[PDB]
């Protein structure tokens, strides 16, 4: 039994674009 | 061919809420497509692609 991390505010959808694959940027393709 | 981005297995299961939020179980071996910004990078595991944060992963071979 462990205490999970709480989850923080996930990269910004943008820098994510800047490093994910077209696949992943669908789900957020918003930026900024 | 076939390409590949980094490794690090998991711990907690995370609970996925939104949508390029990967969502792992506990101890788990999911592929790391890239670092997408330290804390977090990207997560295809199983015909799906998303990404999670490091921290639920302190990997163990890349």
């Amino acid at each position: 039994s462990k205490p999970q991390p709480a989850v923080p505010p996930r990269p910004s959808a943008d820098l994510i674009l800047n490093r994910c694959s077209e696949s992943t940027k669908r789900k957020l393709a918003s930026a900024v | 061919q076939l390409k590949k981005g980094s490794q690090v297995e998991a711990l907690f299961s995370y609970e996925a809420t939104q949508p390029e939020d990967l969502e792992f179980q506990e101890g788990d071996i999911i592929l790391v497509l890239s670092k997408v910004n330290e804390e977090w990078l990207e997560g295809e595991s199983k015909g799906k692609v998303g990404i999670f944060p490091k921290v639920f992963v302190e990997d163990s071979a890349t």
